[PDB]
RNA sequence: GAGUAGCGAAAGACGGGUGAGAAUCCCGUCCACCGAUUGACUAAGGUUUCCAGAGGAAGGCUCGUCCGCUCUGGGUUAGUCGGGUCCUAAGCUGAGGCCGACAGGCGUAGGCGAUGGAUAACAGGUUGAUAUUCCUGUACCACCUAUAUCGAUGGGGGGACGCAGUAGGAUAGGCGAAGCGUGCGAUUGGAUUGCACGUCUAAGCAGUAAGGCUGAGUAUUAGGCAAAUCCGGUACUCGGGCUGAGCUGUGAUGGGGAGAUCGAGUCGUUGAUUUCACACUGCCGAGAAAAGCCUCUAGAUAUAGGUGCCCGUACCGCAAACCGACACAGGUAGUCAAGAUGAGAAUUCUAAGGUGAGCGAGCGAACUCUCGUUAAGGAACUCGGCAAAAUGACCCCGUAACUUCGGGAGAAGGGGUGCUCUUUAGGGUUAACGCCCAGAAGAGCCGCAGUGAAUAGGCCCAAGCGACUGUUUAUCAAAAACACAGGUCUCUGCUAAACCGUAAGGUGAUGUAUAGGGGCUGACGCCUGCCCGGUG
RNA sequence: UGAUAUUGAAAUUCGUGGCUUUCUAACCCGCACCACUUAUCGUGGUGGGAGACAGUGUCAGGCGGGCAGUUUGA
């Protein structure tokens, strides 16, 4: 594990403004805690984490020829760093 | 004028719903019936 | 006695009330109270099985001692108190150990005097003891019916019975309704009359004061329809066009007797009177 | 049918701009409308309607360059907010159990279950879209590691509770100031402290604080399922604790400001429907439980660094996002709520803030609707004064029969009410001045009219019915019908009668003949005659 | 409301049968105490009360608009 916890990073306007500070955003597994997201970011990137905030997002409607269908439900986590940087590039 | 049907999330699931249905021998008959018709929602 | 009101309003025109001059304290003893949620004439199934019961004031149950058990240990009356659940007042008696419990207050006990139980006590107001030890001609109350169970007869305000005779193991006695009956000689009773003798001369006065007591209104059978009552139907006002008046379930309800035969108390009762 | 009915309550105008196209979109100015709400919050319910770019097929009762509509990109951050890892009520379930053709019904211990009890965070800044959640500052709570005590699964205390009434202490808020800050100073006849605004900042810590409650010691022991130093009794002497709004400091040396990097934050007075608080007094209708919490014993062996999970969090929310098939004149719990006028949360006009109603332009026929006025008469109208008109506030003088002595009563019927100037008695707060709240007498001045607008009973005489407040045919009947307080008859001795059910289990009732069930009558006053042959 | 089954014992009495008494072993107690046991359920033990009655099955008679199904000319 610890690579099942993290799925992919988020890259938008509000997230690039957050890594002007030391705040990094990922999209994580929908069944994990704060304390697993914190102990998985150091095992992968070797940083020192100061905090983790999590959000649950619900499925959104989406049509293609006016159809049924919902997007996946999401869980994204903002981690603050005390020591280091994550160059996700 | 007040109308019938003032909605209520918690009343709805306690009077109609899976666990209520599966509690009675006649509620399991409802759910069997809807399965052999092939309804997409059973409760 | 009976506080009478001035006719300031049509509501309080002819309305009376007790003065409560006997009640010494006005707050229960906290360690002797239970909750009493209303069950307003509705049974297991949730259906109304008794008419005219409803929503009154909220009440707590006080734990009354109807079987006087502590024998040969004196008790001093500490307080006379108000009980919402019965028509009589109650007394708090402190034992010589430090054990408090309520008692139904007799007609003539004041705060301070002592009481006691058992088959060796004085024949005076407040005492309890078996019926073989009571001299003929005493008025008693709180009379047991099976030994050990507790008293069941003569527990309303102003209620008493007096001993009449003695058989081998039974005892003759006449109840408040004038019926004569023999009770087993091992069943206790208390000496005196139940207090609160002026409870019956109260004039309730309002419709809304009987709603405070928990009584709900009565519709006469005559003003119903034929699917509701045998008395329903008719042009305007009608007489009872039947040989006998009937109840809302169709039984005869004036003069027709309802006590059931082959009872084990058919031996024990001597002179009948309702 | 027919280019006919309708286009769903209410005010817009013009200028500029954008565009292929403008009454309808965006910006501006003026004008209007709500303001105990057409404002600000927040439950429920709805589920992406929220935000930014782009679009004009359909939806929108017109148009549309626009949108709650279409397109593709985004947006919801918590040890302390609300819920779970805490408690229980009604109810719902229930090992064994009891009952029953089957199916199953009931029920014990034990569990589930808030609309209640418990429970540690505040102020400021910030985005197009979130914030007691992010950021800055300052906190508090639980646990963990470094550097006698624990204590019931059990006992006791506590928690812990109704309704009404008045007085008081505070504080929030409002108001006024030649108190002081800032920023103006007039082109219409005048004037120049003259005109407008501003006048402060938490939790936490540690101090003292109106008010409210109330003897404290020692010895002892037949009770609290065993125990007890705790509780409950008894005998004795002798007669300061535990709660509580506010206020002061200091926070924090910062933060916010009417404004020009600097920048004032005084005094007086009115004051709550908030808080002290169900406190205190009174009444009878006699007013939850359980845990946290504090003790008792059965028993048992003080600074320095860290750790803190899950779910909700967007937006609408008296509404075009909710229930009414609609962007529908209806319905939808709770909190906040300024100024003038007033008893007022009434009335009329305004503030903070929001809005101008998703078809218009003309013309000013009949007839229909909603509103205003009317000579002379004044109910002649009509089934019927139906509808309309008239009364209407505060003050003073006055007031009939009849009565159950309470009433009738605002009975009736009259008079006053604007402004200016003199002089006159006091009552809140303060050392005074001040600052508020009220009165009396006189002399004048103006008009058709002085509660000059708005809002605010028409009265009287006599008769029938029901005493009275109350209830009822959701959607043609509100009453003389139903309730009722009181009266009477009757059944019922307790596993009570009565009622529900096949029974078991229940209600009655944790009641006990001054109690309970049923029939009739219907306050109170004076009374209630005859018949027991027939039916019960 | 009777007969009969569950249902037994001893006596007195007048005709092997009935009647009435009394006794207790069956049956009953929404009855006290003690265990299971944290328990106002239940089951078991122990005292008391009642007792061959009552309750329960089968068969029989009365009552029975409380409730059903129907008829009520041309």
């Amino acid at each position: 594990e610890a690579r099942d916890i993290l799925k992919r990073p988020v890259i938008t306007e509000k997230s690039s403004e957050a890594m002007a500070e030391d705040k990094y955003t990922f999209d994580v597994d929908t069944r994990v805690n704060k304390t697993q997201v914190k102990m998985a970011v150091e095992e992968i990137f070797n940083v020192k984490v100061a905090s983790v905030n999590i959000m649950n997002y619900k499925p959104k409607k989406k049509r293609m020829g006016r159809y049924q269908g919902y997007t996946n439900k999401r869980r994204k986590a903002i981690v603050t760093l005390k020591e280091g940087s994550i160059d996700l590039f | 004028v007040k109308r019938t049907y003032q909605p209520n999330k918690r009343k709805h699931s306690k009077v109609h719903g899976f666990r209520k249905r599966m509690s009675t021998k006649n509620g399991r008959k409802v759910l069997a019936r809807r399965r052999r018709k092939g309804r997409k929602v059973l409760s | 006695a009976i506080k009478k009101y001035k006719p300031i309003t049509n509501g309080r025109r002819n309305m009376t009330s007790l003065d409560f001059a006997e009640i010494t304290k006005t707050t229960p003893e906290k360690s002797l109270l239970k909750p009493l949620p209303k069950k307003a004439g509705r049974n297991n199934q949730g259906k109304l099985t008794v008419r005219h019961h409803g929503g009154g004031h909220k009440r707590q149950y006080r734990v009354i001692d109807f079987k006087r058990n502590k024998d040969g240990i004196n008790a001093k009356v500490d307080s006379i108190q108000y009980d919402p659940n019965r028509s009589a007042n109650i007394a708090l008696v402190v034992y010589a150990d430090g054990e408090k419990r309520y008692i139904i207050a007799p007609k003539g006990l004041e705060v301070g005097q002592i009481v006691e139980s058992g088959a060796e006590a004085d024949i005076k107001v407040g005492n309890a003891l078996p019926l073989q030890n009571i001299p003929v001609g005493t008025v008693v109350h709180n009379i047991e019916l099976k030994p050990g169970k507790g008293g069941q007869i003569a527990r309303s305000a102003g209620a008493s019975a007096q001993v009449l005779g003695k058989e081998g193991k039974y005892v003759l006695i006449r109840l408040r309704s004038g019926e004569v009956r023999m009770i087993l000689s091992t069943c206790r009773a208390t000496i005196g009359q139940v207090g609160n003798l002026q409870h019956e001369l109260v004039n309730v006065g309002k419709a809304g004061r009987s709603r405070w007591k928990g009584i709900r209104p009565t519709v006469r059978g005559s003003v119903m329809n034929p699917n509701d009552h045998p008395h329903g139907g008719g042009e305007g006002r009608a007489p009872i066009g039947r040989p006998s008046p009937m109840s809302p379930w169709g039984k005869p309800t004036l003069g027709k007797k309802t006590r059931r035969g082959k009872k084990s108390s058919d031996k024990l009762i001597v002179r009948g009177r309702k």
